[PDB]
């Protein structure tokens, strides 16, 4: 008897330009931003 | 203090030469062309 088993080891490996997904390069959009912190780097760093 | 932090803002570019003005001593003064040359602010 054979018993088939699948064990996952990866996933798909995704990096966010937080900037244009935010803001899609708008000035006003990233100045409204940057009252929210640091987000965009700390999203690059948690993903890297 | 001890953080780095992204800023918009009026800067210079990086490795910007700019322009050089050179001023020399007298009599009769010696100038360039400075006080004619508009310049954009
Ligand atoms: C000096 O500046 C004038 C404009 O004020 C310009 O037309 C002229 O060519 C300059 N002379 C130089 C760079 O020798």
């Amino acid at each position: 008897g054979v018993t088939q088993e699948f064990i996952e080891t990866t996933i798909q490996k995704i990096t966010v330009d937080c900037k244009q997904y935010v803001c899609n390069g708008f000035k006003k959009c990233e100045d409204l931003l940057k009252e929210y912190g640091q987000f965009c780097s700390k999203i690059n760093q948690a993903l890297h | 203090s001890n953080i780095s932090l992204t800023y918009t803002g009026l800067y210079p570019k990086a490795n910007d030469l700019g322009k050089q003005y050179i001023f020399s001593d007298g009599s009769r003064l010696f100038v360039s062309n400075y006080s004619r040359q508009v310049e954009t602010f």
